[PDB]
């Protein structure tokens, strides 16, 4: 089945499957059980920023999530993506709710991928930046309850007419064109992602989180991957 | 001025 | 039919359909009969560069074709793209051969599109850059006889094993993801494309040309668009 | 004297020196008497944006000034910069006040210059971006009453403690490193500047304006260039 | 005195002061005695590429030097630049020869520095790229025997009319404008440098190397810093 | 409401 | 020397 | 086709 690698912004602690006893940021490598986590002082109703970076020289994936004038959380895990992902992949944002809910709004999203092979400074690069989402976003693949438009924002999960988060929702946004993430011959390969989110829950005690993920070109939402599964995994193994 | 659940 | 705007690097003068009496560069707006051309001193066997620019403030499409240490060819045409192209399109490269041939090799291709809606500086941008094409270029849509892999380069038209160009050949290369070329609320919309070519002709009698084009998302090669049609138009009206 | 090319955001009509009878935008080529202007519906107290573009292929300098959800002002002027400016220059922002005042606050400023010599694609480029200015902005050359630090912003002219604009004030902000604006062997030379301003006037009678300018590396504020001279020219010829 | 941090491409093994018994790449923190080295299969007469990267999230400085179709050397050292450099610095290239000599040619050099502070996506950035050096390079500060022009290349050390390397030479190239490398409040700060060199020595057994360095704004060449000192340090402490 | 001089 | 057709 | 000193 699918191949996933993700940086999750987990808002609810599902201890029954590894989650720490608190909102956290994590790095998932083919499993919902993060290979590493860091606690995250999530702030309901506040706009935040996420930063994921990686380079083949250090083979270290790191993420930073922060809020204006507040401390930030950081997490890093050493991993050689070449041994985990196919050389061609798709990148996207995933989010879900379950019993408890929360809005999972993306206000902006940009990605940059660079690959420099074995020939004088030959560099291949891809860069996209969404500072505003249109109703008809032809360069995005929306899966599940994902929707764009509602005055420039990407709503990953179900939101009512009045604006409240619906429980049991799943939605993903993948950039249309495939990304060449690594090449068995590049001096240096690197990518960096940034997106500003807005997680707001009325029935305070929000769930379940947002995750930036990388997968095989043809990935789709596994059935029953609502709640704790973040719309990324079919089981908690 | 919504909410930190901590 | 399709809607096509293209900058063509014409190598054979078919002065029967409006063509000038010499190798030229022109701007085509939905027709093979260029709105404006300019003599182009084509150098067989030499690598060259083509720069195409356009911004919504001036509503002027300009192109520059040069060869190292040589005079350059320049052509512009005041045209408002909002009233010619759908707001979502695809960009690519098309080339052809007929009775006479030439190699239509692409060594690199980069593209950048910026859109600034009136919620100011909120900018959306797409940028891709190709310095080398691999045998399996997933982020590219190859049509006709177009192929990549030939060690780094993109061969738009048929070239034999030994390396000679074949006659009656048509090929195109479109970028996978659709592009948002213009938007009503846009304060400023611009884009610029750059590519290096190598048109080689053993029998110093090349034909038919290479072109950078913009079209509807589902454009495909028209029938019999080999030769003088550069694989862009169905007829010569 | 100095050599100055500037795009001015004039707020007071001094129709005695050629000024239009209303707030306008114009292009100045070595004189305060604009080569061409355009009515500008200036909105006191609102943040605005100014986009300036120019490329050597068209040899046309264009500017766009807009306000969120409002019609924009646009002005262009066919001018060949090679025969007006030395190949090395400095770029900056200048503003002034006289009998009447206004705040000439800059919230952000970005600049990008590309030069492609005929050794093709061999491209030289300079790019700087300011989203916030610190109290000690070393990569900036402040002249006159210009100051940074006021929490993020760049105050070109004098503003009191309480925050009101002072009369008879002149200030400039030039980027430290010189810029290579044009070069003989250049296939294509271009540059684009963007900045957000906030012109505020307690007594709804603003003056005198803000301008983006290009000049010789050692340009400095001319004497008595307060008010109508926007701190760019010595006289009004 | 000066504050230095550099990635050196050491071509001669000065064991008498720590150098490994072979050409190497190293990371120098305020001392010519690298905190870490990696052997480097230098190739006299071949054009090579250097890549230095760093980000505040990982606080890890890494460098990659390679040659077309050959293996590359890599070196990394964990260091928090905030505790080593002033927040404002200058960046440059340094090279030297001694008894033994070598050409120390720079064919291209580009740098990018990004700083994102504590306010919604406010990013400050600086980017310059030299693909060709002109005789009169006003945006570069040349020290010692450094010279530009000789058909687009930066020659860091003395080269004779006929083209042979002179012994006992020192030269540096610093980018004119200061760089804000870190800020006591930025979510993420990062920089990346790339330059292609050409080290050629006739009297084979070359010396002494090239180094990419970062220093206090007003750094200058220490006297007697030829040979083993790489034009960076006043002594081997 | 901050907007006009003329 | 590779350069000309016409 | 100058020289690797190894
Ligand atoms: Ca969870
Ligand atoms: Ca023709
Ligand atoms: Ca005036
Ligand atoms: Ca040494
Ligand atoms: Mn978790
Ligand atoms: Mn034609
Ligand atoms: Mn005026
Ligand atoms: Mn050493």
């Amino acid at each position: 089945a699918d191949t996933i690698v993700a940086v999750e912004l987990d808002t609810y602690p599902n201890t029954d499957i590894g989650d720490p006893s608190y909102p956290h940021i994590g790095i998932d490598i083919k499993s919902v059980r993060s290979k590493k986590t860091a606690k995250w002082n999530m702030q309901n109703g506040k706009v935040g920023t996420a930063h994921i970076i990686y380079n083949s020289v250090d083979k270290r994936l790191s993420a930073v999530v922060s809020y204006p004038n507040a401390d930030s959380a950081t997490v890093s895990y050493d991993v050689d993506l070449d041994n985990v992902l196919p050389e061609w992949v798709r990148v996207g944002l995933s989010a879900s709710t379950g019993l408890y809910k929360e809005t999972n709004t993306i206000l902006s999203w940009s990605f940059t991928s660079k690959l420099k092979s074995n020939s004088t400074h030959e560099t291949n690069a891809l860069h996209f930046m969404f500072n505003q989402f249109s109703k008809d976003q032809k360069d995005l693949i929306l899966q599940g309850d994902a929707t764009t438009g509602t005055d420039g924002n990407l709503e990953l999960t179900r939101v009512s007419s009045n604006g409240s988060p619906q429980g049991s929702s799943v939605g993903r946004a993948l950039f249309y064109a495939p990304v060449h993430i690594w090449e068995s011959s590049a001096v240096v390969a690197s990518f960096e992602a940034t997106f500003t989110f807005l997680i707001k829950s009325p029935d305070s005690h929000p769930a379940d989180g947002i995750a930036f993920f990388i997968s095989n070109i043809d990935s789709s939402i596994p059935s029953g991957s609502t709640g704790r599964l973040l719309g990324l995994f079919p089981d908690a193994n | 001025m919504y909410w930190y659940p901590y």
